[PDB]
RNA sequence: CUCUUAAGGUAGGGAUUAACGAGAUUCCCACUGUCCCUAUCUA
RNA sequence: GCGUUGGAUUGUUCACCCACUAAUAGGGAACGUGAGCUGGUAGACCGUCGUGAGACAGGUUAGUUUUACCCUACUGAU
C-alpha cells in the first residue's frame, strides 16, 4: 500500500523468471484459441462472440483506411404536394381498441369499454361518476407532452400537446382523444420562439405522430411546418 | 423489475462506497481535489445519482404493462425499458472510467 | 388523412401585448385562492459554466492527466492558512454537533404503515380524479400533523382546476378561541371552514352547503359537481357526510380504518 | 385520582384503583396504557396544540 | 468466534418465543427474541439451543433504556435434563439468561446463582463474573 | 364530416374572427365564505335576539334568561325596544317554560 | 350584476353515553401435544 | 454431486420487513379452456340507479357431495 507499490517491487525484484516467455506463448496461441471459441461456445455466447469480431474487423479495416488515405447550386441554396408525412396507415379496429369490462357480482352487464390505447383527455378533465362513466380512459395510458421534430433543424423537443383533431380512425376518436400511428395533435410551440408576419407570437402547430404509443411510452411525432 | 434492480444496486455500492469529499476533513478534501479534481468528482458522481430516472423508466413501464393486451405488445414494452436503460447507461462512459 | 393547405399553418396565435396583459391578470388571479376561473377550458393556460468542455475527465486524471497545476488556487499564501483554520473550526464544530457498539434497535411494528399502501392510494387517486371539488379534513387538536401537504403539492402542479379547501372538524374538543386562531392561520391560504360532525348537535353545515352549492352554481355546464373527502384516518369524514345527509350512510366507528 | 410522579407509577395508580391487575398482583400496566392511548385519541382526555 | 473451543453438543430446551430469567443487576429480567447463532436451517424446524450458545433476545420486563432493544447473549441455565459426558444428567431450577457483547464480554459485571460448567468453560468473562460455578 | 369549413359569408352579421385568433377574456367569480362567529365581539346579544324565533323550546328558554341576566348593562341602549319587540308574541307560545320565563 | 341564506351548536357544560345477545371483529392473562417433533396405551 | 431456512404483517400480499445462515438461485411437470386438501344460489342490511317489480360502481354478514370393495401403477407378502 501507500503509493504505486508493485511498480516499485517490480522495479526491486522484477515480475517473475517465467513471465516474458509465457506472456510471448499466450499471444502466440491466441490465433488457435480464438478459432477454437468460434467453433465452440454454443448459443448467446457464440452469438456476443461473433458480433465483437465483427466489430473488430470493421474497427481495423476503417483503421487501415485512414492511414492510406491520410497517406450546381450555390452555399445558399444547398442544404435545400401538401401530404403529410403520414397517409393511408394501418387500420384498427373497434376490437382492437375498446376492451370490454363487466360489472355486477355476477358479471352479466358489460355496457363499459375500457381504451386499450394512449389517449389525451384535456385540461380539465374531471372523471364522469361511474353509474354515468362508459368509456374508460385510463390515467397511465393519458398523454399531456410528445416528442416533436422538426425535420428541419435535426432537432426535437419534449412539448406539451394541446389537442387532436384527426385520428384517422373514425372520428369518435377524435373526441375521445386517442393518439394511433398517424394521429394529428395541435401542440404548443413556444418554446421555440417562432413568429409570423407582423409580429404575433406562434403558440400553437399541427404534429403527425409516427409511432404506435401503445407499444412504446414514447408519443413521436413531427411537425407539419 | 429485475433489470431496474441491478442498477441500482450497482449505482449504490458506488455511491455508498465512495466518499463525500466534503464532508470528511479538510485535508483529506485539500488532498484529493488536488489529485482528482473535486468538480469532475462531484459532477461524475450527480451523473451517477441522476440516472439513479431508471426507476421512473421501471415504474412507468411497469405500469403500462399492467394494460398490456398481447405478447407482442408486451415484449415491445419490456424492450423498451430495457433499451431505455441502456441508453442512460451508454450516456455514462467517460464517468465510470474516471472512476 | 388528405392533403390540405391548412396543414402546415399557424393554428393558435396571439399578439404580445395581449399576451403580455394576459399573464399579469393571471398572476394576480390564480396567486390567490379563493379567486377561481370560470370556464378553464376553453382557456389558454398553456402561455404561463460547465468545466467538462475545458477538462475531459481524462486529462484531469488518468495515464494521460494533462493537469499539473490547479485553477482552485489561492494567492497570498497566508490566505490558504486562514482557511484551513477556518475549516478545521467548522468541522470540529460539526463534530460534536452532530454528536455502533454491537446492538440494534428492533423491528418497526408492520401496523405503523398502513395508512402507507399501493391499495389504498389507488383509491385516492380515483376519488381525486372524481372529484371536481376536494376537502382536506383536520383534527383541531392537531391540522398540521394532519395536513398532508404533498397530495395539495401534487394538486398544485397535476390539477389546478380542483379547489381544494379545509375543513377543521373536532371543533367541539378544543375551546372556541383555538379553533378561531386556526381557521385565522389557515384562511390566509384556503377557505377553511370549522365544523363539528352529529346527526343531532351540529356545526357548520349550512355553511358548508352553502360553499358546496357556490361551487355548483360555477360548474353550471357539468350537470353533476362531485367532492371528495381526504385526509388522515378517523378525522371525521364519514361522519360529515353522515352530518350532511343527517341520517347514517356510512359506517363509522372510534377505530381508525 | 390526583398528584402522581412518574408515569410509571401513574399507570400502577390507575390500576390499582380500576382493579385492573394479574394472577397475582402485578398490575397490567400493558392494557391500562393502551386504554389510555384509545382514551387520548378518542377525546375522553381533553388535549389541543397552541398555533403561532 | 469469540467463544474459546468446539461446537460441542448438549440437549435443546429453549426454543424461539421462549421468556427465560435474567438475574443479574445490569437492569433486565426477561430475554424473548428469534435467534441463535450456530442453527441449522431446516424445514418447519425451530431455532433451539444451549451449550453456553449464544441468542438473541430483548427485555421484555427491565428498565426503558435498554427494553426496544435487540442484544446477543448467552445461556448459563436451562431446566431441561442435559447430559455430562462425565456419568450423571445434569438440570437446574430455572433458565438463566445473561446479556453480554458479540465478542463474549458483559454489558453486566457480575452473576447471580450458579453458571453452567460447560458454559464457563466456553466463555472466559462469564467465568470471570460468575463467583459460582454449579 | 370535413376537418376544415366555413359557416358561409352569411351576409349582413359581423363577419367573424378568422380561425385562430386567440380569445384572452375570462371573468373570475371570487368565493365568499360564512364569518362562523368564532370570536367574542360586543355585538353578541343581537345575534341571539333573533333565537327567539328558534324551533328549538330549549333554545328560546335559555336566551331568555340570558337576557334576563344581561339587563343591567343593556337598559340604556340600541337593543331594548328590539328586545321587547321579538320576545312580546311569545305570549302567545306554545310553552308554559317560555311564558313563565317571560 | 347585486345581497339574504333562520338545517343558526343555547352556553366553553356542546359526544366519553346502560342491560341483554348460540350476532360480526381485534387484543391481554391463564392454559395446553396447535406446533419443534413425535411416541405410547385402552375399546 | 449436495443443500438452498425460521418468523411478523389480511384498514390485504400480483408483496415487503428483520434476523439466522455456507446460501437463504431461478423455473417446470397444473395455470397452452376446465381436474387433490384450504382461504379468497335460496336469507338480510347500508350505498348508487330505477315510477316500480328489480338491477348494480359498491360494501358487510350467514350459508350439506358422500370411491378404491374393480383394472393398472406403487408398496410389502406367498
Ligand atoms: N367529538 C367529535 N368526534 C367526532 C367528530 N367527527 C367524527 N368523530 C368521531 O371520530 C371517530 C372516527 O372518525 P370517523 O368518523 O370514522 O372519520 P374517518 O376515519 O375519516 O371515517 P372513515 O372514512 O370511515 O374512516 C368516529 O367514531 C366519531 O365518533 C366530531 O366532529 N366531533
Ligand atoms: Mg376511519
Amino acid at each position: 500500500p501507500q503509493n504505486d507499490y508493485i511498480e516499485r517491487h517490480i522495479k526491486q525484484h522484477g515480475k517473475r523468471l517465467d513471465h516474458e516467455e509465457r506472456k510471448r506463448k499466450r499471444e502466440a496461441r491466441e490465433s488457435h484459441k480464438i478459432s477454437e471459441r468460434a467453433q465452440k461456445l454454443t448459443g448467446w455466447k457464440g452469438k456476443q462472440f461473433a458480433k465483437k469480431r465483427y466489430a473488430e474487423k470493421v474497427s481495423m479495416r476503417k483503421k487501415i483506411k485512414a492511414h492510406e488515405q491520410s497517406k450546381a447550386l450555390p452555399t445558399y441554396l444547398l442544404d435545400r404536394k401538401f401530404s403529410v408525412p403520414l397517409p393511408k396507415v394501418r387500420g384498427i379496429s373497434e376490437e382492437e381498441m375498446f376492451k370490454v369490462i363487466k360489472t355486477g357480482k355476477s358479471r352479466s352487464k358489460s355496457w363499459k369499454r375500457m381504451i386499450t390505447k394512449h389517449t389525451f383527455v384535456g385540461e380539465g378533465f374531471t372523471r364522469r361518476p361511474v353509474k354515468m362513466e362508459r368509456i374508460i380512459r385510463p390515467s397511465a395510458l393519458r398523454q399531456k407532452k410528445a416528442n416533436v421534430t422538426h425535420p428541419e433543424l435535426g432537432v426535437t423537443v419534449f412539448l406539451p400537446i394541446l389537442a387532436v383533431k384527426k385520428n384517422p380512425q373514425s372520428p369518435m376518436y377524435t373526441q375521445l382523444g386517442v393518439l394511433t400511428k398517424g394521429t394529428i395533435i395541435e401542440v404548443n410551440v413556444s418554446e421555440l420562439g417562432m413568429v409570423t408576419a407582423g409580429g404575433k407570437v406562434v403558440w400553437g402547430k399541427y404534429a403527425q405522430v409516427t409511432n404506435e404509443p401503445d407499444r412504446d411510452g414514447c408519443v413521436n411525432a413531427v411537425l407539419l411546418v | 423489475k429485475y433489470t431496474g434492480e441491478g442498477f441500482v444496486e450497482k449505482f449504490e455500492d458506488i455511491l455508498k462506497g465512495f466518499p463525500n469529499i466534503n464532508d470528511v476533513h479538510p485535508f483529506h478534501r485539500d488532498l484529493m481535489d488536488t489529485l482528482y479534481e473535486k468538480n469532475h468528482y462531484k459532477i461524475s458522481l450527480a451523473a451517477i445519482s441522476r440516472a439513479k430516472l431508471v426507476e421512473q423508466v421501471a415504474r412507468d413501464y411497469v405500469r403500462l404493462l399492467k394494460f398490456g393486451q398481447s405478447l407482442f405488445q408486451c415484449k415491445q414494452l419490456k424492450r423498451a425499458a430495457l433499451g431505455r436503460m441502456a441508453t442512460i447507461v451508454k450516456k455514462l462512459r467517460d464517468p465510470l472510467a474516471y472512476l | 388523412v388528405q392533403p390540405d393547405r391548412r396543414w402546415f399553418g399557424n393554428t393558435r396565435v396571439i399578439s404580445q401585448d395581449a399576451l403580455q396583459h394576459f399573464r399579469s391578470a393571471l398572476g394576480e388571479t390564480q396567486k390567490d385562492t379563493y379567486q377561481v376561473l370560470l370556464r378553464r377550458n376553453k382557456l389558454p393556460m398553456s402561455l404561463l459554466a460547465r468545466i467538462l468542455d475545458t477538462e475531459s475527465y481524462a486529462d484531469a486524471f488518468g495515464p494521460k492527466a494533462q493537469r499539473k497545476r490547479p485553477r482552485l488556487a489561492a494567492s497570498n499564501l497566508e490566505d490558504l492558512v486562514k482557511a484551513t483554520n477556518e475549516d478545521i473550526t467548522k468541522y470540529e464544530e460539526k463534530q460534536v454537533l452532530d454528536a455502533e457498539n454491537g446492538w440494534t434497535s428492533a423491528a418497526k411494528e408492520a401496523i405503523f404503515s398502513k395508512g402507507q399502501s399501493k391499495r389504498i392510494w389507488n383509491e385516492l387517486y380515483k376519488v381525486i380524479d372524481s372529484s371536481d371539488v376536494v376537502i382536506h379534513v383536520l383534527d383541531a387538536r392537531d391540522p398540521l400533523g394532519t395536513r398532508c401537504k404533498s397530495v395539495e403539492e401534487y394538486m398544485k402542479k397535476e390539477t389546478p382546476h380542483k379547489h381544494l379547501i379545509y375543513v377543521l372538524n373536532k371543533c367541539d374538543l378544543v375551546p372556541t378561541w383555538v379553533a378561531a386562531a386556526w381557521v385565522k392561520h389557515l384562511s390566509k391560504e384556503r377557505p377553511t371552514l370549522a365544523f363539528h360532525a352529529s346527526i343531532t348537535n351540529s356545526f357548520g353545515k349550512g355553511s358548508l352547503i352553502q360553499l358546496l352549492r357556490q361551487f355548483s352554481q360555477l360548474h353550471t355546464d357539468r350537470k353533476q359537481i362531485s367532492v371528495g373527502f381526504i385526509g388522515y384516518p378517523n378525522t371525521g369524514k364519514s361522519s360529515i357526510i353522515n352530518t350532511l345527509r343527517k341520517k347514517k350512510v356510512c359506517q363509522v366507528a372510534p377505530i381508525p380504518g | 385520582i390526583s398528584g402522581w410522579k412518574d408515569a410509571t407509577e401513574f399507570i400502577e395508580i390507575l390500576a390499582r384503583k380500576q382493579g385492573r391487575l394479574l394472577k397475582g398482583g402485578e398490575p397490567d400496566e400493558s392494557g391500562v396504557s393502551k386504554q389510555i392511548l384509545n382514551d387520548f385519541n378518542r377525546g375522553k382526555i381533553p388535549w389541543f396544540v397552541l398555533p403561532p | 468466534n469469540g467463544a474459546q473451543g468446539t461446537k460441542f453438543r448438549i440437549s435443546l430446551g429453549l426454543p424461539v418465543g421462549a421468556i427465560m430469567n435474567c438475574a443479574d443487576n445490569s437492569g433486565a429480567r426477561n430475554l424473548y427474541i428469534i435467534a441463535v447463532k450456530g442453527s441449522g436451517s431446516r424445514l418447519n424446524r425451530l431455532p433451539a439451543a444451549s451449550l453456553g450458545d449464544m441468542v438473541m433476545a430483548t427485555v421484555k420486563k427491565g428498565k426503558p433504556e435498554l427494553r426496544k432493544k435487540v442484544m446477543p447473549a448467552i445461556v448459563v441455565r436451562q431446566a431441561k435434563s442435559w447430559r455430562r459426558r462425565d456419568g450423571v444428567f445434569l438440570y437446574f431450577e430455572d433458565n438463566a439468561g445473561v446479556i453480554a457483547n458479540p465478542k463474549g464480554e458483559m454489558k453486566g459485571s457480575a452473576i447471580t446463582g450458579p453458571v453452567g460448567k460447560e458454559c464457563a468453560d466456553l466463555w472466559p468473562r462469564v467465568a470471570s463474573n460468575s463467583g459460582v460455578v454449579v | 364530416k370535413q376537418d376544415f369549413l366555413r359557416k358561409k359569408l352569411k351576409v349582413g352579421k359581423p363577419k367573424e374572427k378568422a380561425r385562430n385568433a386567440t380569445d384572452t377574456s375570462f371573468v373570475s367569480k371570487t368565493i365568499s365564505i360564512r364569518n362562523q362567529h368564532l370570536d367574542q365581539n360586543p355585538h353578541d346579544l343581537t345575534k341571539r335576539l333573533t333565537l327567539l324565533k328558534h324551533h328549538n323550546i330549549n333554545v328560546r328558554k335559555e336566551t331568555l334568561t340570558t337576557f334576563q341576566k344581561s339587563i343591567p348593562s343593556i337598559i340604556k341602549s340600541r337593543l331594548m325596544t328590539p328586545l321587547l319587540t321579538q320576545s312580546i308574541p311569545l305570549i302567545c307560545d306554545e310553552s308554559q317554560q317560555v311564558r313563565q320565563g317571560l
